[PDB]
């Protein structure tokens, strides 16, 4: 890495205060970034860590929040999240899996997704109007980039797109012992193995595999959890 | 409150001297008591780390070669937690040094890879196998090389190690070394006769593996 | 690019603020000029930055791939583009998608490049047929021999000429006055680093401004693009 905390570091977290510096330094900095990697979910390290390094609010919506058979609550939700994020802490919106709200469709016997993929052209020229003297902050990854539609992804809009097939080694000792720290350890619990293999076979979300490898500790019998468990949750999930 | 159903392993592990005594010299059956973890009193005792105890064990003749249901031997466990008294002892008492657990690693393996020098000197000094294989293929110079070890790689190719080792890919530790931008131990390997031709089922070169203009020094080390 | 905001003042902003040159020059329209060169700077963001400096909109085509299967099955379009074109009359077209290096294959690459020359062709032949609003003009972009087919195709009637500038002396200064005035020493600055770019100043100012926000300085010094030259000698 090395660039991709430093530049969401610098153009996220630095531009959090004192909101005159937008207009102070020029040009704002792009708050687009659109993160990749199909292997695993993931999407939640990094969002975890901008919760507990950065104090503010996080008002996550899972990206079919508003699709419904209505069309309103829209510009009523993220106007109410704008203004709030204006008013109160530049919140950052959580626009997971944008997919379903941007996938291709002519015929118009669907015409709810055409709607709301219509209220989405609505909302992008909200966002072409909120480019001046503006508190907002909206992060949108996805998994799949090969079916999202050209005018999301234009310049101005969506000007980070950083890439992680798989991290390498030190950050796999990092992420193995960010979550091995806190929970039962012992000799067996080795990174070796558990540094060379994961690193051949890509994976994402190594914290949730983790989590998955605490739903195999959860039984309450074995008080550490052992290798069995992690190689389990490996060929498993 | 305990971490072990045995008594005889919380007293190993929180390491009572007087009172581990105390029970295996009040019942010898105590001592190679099995577990649900199917360890003794002498995994957990080398697992603490304790000179005393495991002599006091090793002393009146444990079984070194007692496995767990994975296949973790004494000797994996004072060579993977670091102790080097407990590694003297094993060795002292006639441990396997080519043990196999369950995924076919040596202590070779873990005490290389975690960078022990003299762990590393005495368990290849009575009879190790540097080319000793698990079953992914893999030996103690792909972690090595992985984590950065260069003195322990050198160490290593004092006992005269073969360096050009296929993984369950066909990587070499050049490869495993290269990837990580290791310098020092891609200038070490190639000038010390690593081979650059053998390729993995990706079919990928270690010049091309490397970027930012290691391949041509890699290149230019392998012609020179 | 000083070449090219001096040939294009005369070009562009001829039917903008003076149109009696029109009657007092018996010149007629320029229907178009084609930019050829590599794609580095100054095709979009010089459209882009004379069209802001004319308040105008920006329509594209964009006959490239992906229209035939998001957008339906696809079509010609052109006259509703026209149609778009009669309402906002200031409409400045300029291809930028299909501006690569790769359509050289002369079979295939030619047929599928030659739709978007058919669509020039018959933009030029309602242009060139009749002339109902004026600020009605349209500038191609093409790297590889299919610049050779573009005058192949312009039988020197009405087309217009114009090679990409090296970024000159004179054509860093003007364009840093132009693209600063819409925002501390400049000049020295723009005398003492040449490139091979148009907005490579731009780049060095995109580059210095997280030195300016690192530093907290409260304007940009001479050492803060001095680190950013590096900056961009070693990104590019």
């Amino acid at each position: 890495m090395d660039i991709q905390k430093q530049e969401v570091r610098e153009a996220v977290e630095l531009p959090l205060t004192h909101f005159e510096l937008y207009k102070q330094i020029g040009i704002d900095p792009p708050r687009g970034v659109l993160m990749y990697g199909p292997p695993g979910c993931g999407k939640t390290m990094l969002a975890k860590a901008v919760a507990h390094h950065t104090t503010a609010a996080f008002i996550r919506v899972v990206g079919s929040e508003f699709v419904q058979k209505y069309l309103g609550e829209g510009p009523r939700m993220v106007r109410d999240v704008f203004r709030l994020a204006k008013e109160n802490a530049p919140a950052i919106i959580f626009i997971d899996e944008i997919d379903a709200i941007a996938t291709k469709r002519f015929d118009a016997q669907t015409g709810a997704d055409r709607e709301v993929q219509r209220i989405l052209l609505e909302l992008l020229n909200q966002m072409d109007g909120f480019d001046q003297n503006v508190n907002v902050k909206v992060i949108m990854a996805t998994n799949r980039a090969d079916t999202l539609d050209p005018a999301l992804l234009r310049p101005g809009r969506l000007d980070r797109k950083i890439e992680f097939p798989l991290p390498d080694r030190r950050q796999k000792r990092l992420i193995f012992s960010t979550i091995t720290s806190k929970m039962n350890l012992s000799e067996e619990v080795d990174l070796e193995d558990y540094v060379a293999r994961p690193d051949k076979i890509s994976g994402a979300d190594i914290n949730s595999i983790c989590q998955e490898s605490g739903m195999l500790a959860v039984r309450e019998n074995r008080y550490i959890v052992l290798a069995k468990d992690f190689e389990k949750a490996y060929k498993t999930v | 409150g305990c971490v072990s159903n045995l008594m005889v392993c919380n007293l190993a592990y929180s390491g009572k001297l007087e009172e581990l005594k105390e029970s295996i010299l009040a019942d010898k059956s105590l001592a190679t008591r099995t577990d649900q973890d199917s360890r003794t009193a002498l995994h957990w005792a080398c697992s603490a780390g304790h000179t005393e105890i495991v002599e006091f064990l090793l002393q009146l003749g444990v079984p070194v070669n007692d496995k767990d249901d994975a296949g973790w031997s004494p000797l994996h466990i004072a060579a993977s937690a670091g102790r080097d008294e407990i590694v003297k002892a094993l060795l002292g008492k006639g441990a396997q040094v080519n043990a196999v657990n369950q995924n076919g690693c040596t202590p070779l393996h873990y005490a290389a890879s975690k960078n022990r020098h003299e762990i590393a000197v005495m368990l290849l000094e009575g009879g190790a196998n540097p080319d000793a294989k698990d079953h992914y293929e893999a030996t103690a110079m792909h972690r090595a090389a992985a984590k950065g070890n260069l003195k322990m790689i050198h160490i290593l190719l004092y006992y005269k190690a073969s360096t050009n080792i296929q993984d369950t890919e066909g990587n070499t530790p050049l490869h495993l070394a290269c990837d990580e931008e290791r310098v020092e131990e891609a200038k070490l390997l190639v000038s010390q006769g690593a081979s650059i031709y053998i390729e993995n089922k990706e079919e990928k070169t270690p010049l091309q593996v490397a970027k930012g203009g290691l391949g041509l020094i890699l290149k230019r080390m392998v012609e020179g | 690019l000083d070449k090219q905001i001096k040939e294009i003042k005369e070009v562009i902003e001829l039917p903008v603020k003076h149109p009696e040159l029109f009657e007092a020059l018996g010149i007629a329209q320029p229907k178009g000029v084609l930019l050829y060169g590599p794609p580095g700077t100054g095709k979009t963001l010089l459209a882009r930055a004379v069209a802001h400096h004319t308040d105008c909109t920006f329509i594209r085509v964009s006959g490239s791939e992906l229209v035939q299967k998001f957008i339906g099955e696809g079509a010609r379009m052109v006259r509703e583009l026209f149609v778009m074109a009669r309402e906002h009359a200031p409409s400045i077209i300029f291809m930028d998608e299909i501006d690569s290096i790769g359509s050289s294959r002369l079979e295939g690459g030619s047929g599928g490049d030659s739709e978007v020359q058919r669509t020039m062709l018959e933009l030029l032949n309602q242009l060139d047929g009749f002339e109902a609003t004026k600020n009605i003009k349209v500038i191609m972009a093409t790297n590889r021999i299919d610049i050779l087919d573009s005058a192949l195709l312009r039988p020197g009637r009405i087309d217009r000429k114009i090679e990409f500038p090296p970024p000159n002396e004179e054509a860093r200064l003007d364009i840093l006055k132009i693209h600063s005035r819409k925002m501390i020493n400049l000049r020295k600055i723009a005398e003492l680093m040449p490139g091979a770019s148009g907005a490579e100043v731009k780049g060095v100012c995109t580059e210095a401004g997280m030195y300016a926000l690192r530093e907290r300085r409260v304007h940009v010094t001479q050492e803060d693009f001095e680190m950013a030259v590096a900056k961009v000698m070693q990104k590019d």
